[PDB]
């Protein structure tokens, strides 16, 4: 119930692309938030890299 | 001597005098080949460059 998980970083990590990822937190939102960053990088936008 | 300057030939067909009077007509009938050369040589439609995707 402390789960510090609060992770909107396109900052961070971004167009330097990785194609496996993994996130070690049960917590859905984490994992929420990795799902739509890795969506957003699938996008039809013209920059690609296909990342999982 | 005008061929050997730019490179165009002509071909020799026939040769006809004939008097009148006192003039005699002397007549060449040359005849030459080429080929026509499109003008319009314009400007492209386009430059081509990015194009655009969809593998659904």
């Amino acid at each position: 119930s402390v789960n510090p998980t609060p992770n909107d970083y396109a900052t961070v990590v971004n167009e330097c692309c990785f194609a496996v990822y993994v996130l070690s937190s049960d917590d859905t939102d984490w994992q929420e938030n990795l799902r739509d960053w890795i969506r957003s990088a699938w996008d039809c936008s013209k920059p690609q890299c296909f990342g999982h | 001597e005008f061929s050997g300057e730019h490179g165009i030939t002509f071909e020799f067909v026939s040769l006809d005098i004939s008097t009148e009077g006192d003039v005699v007509y002397i007549e060449f009938r040359f005849r030459q080949n080429y080929e026509w050369c499109e003008t319009v040589r314009e400007a492209d439609t386009t430059i081509e460059a990015g194009r655009f995707s969809i593998n659904l």
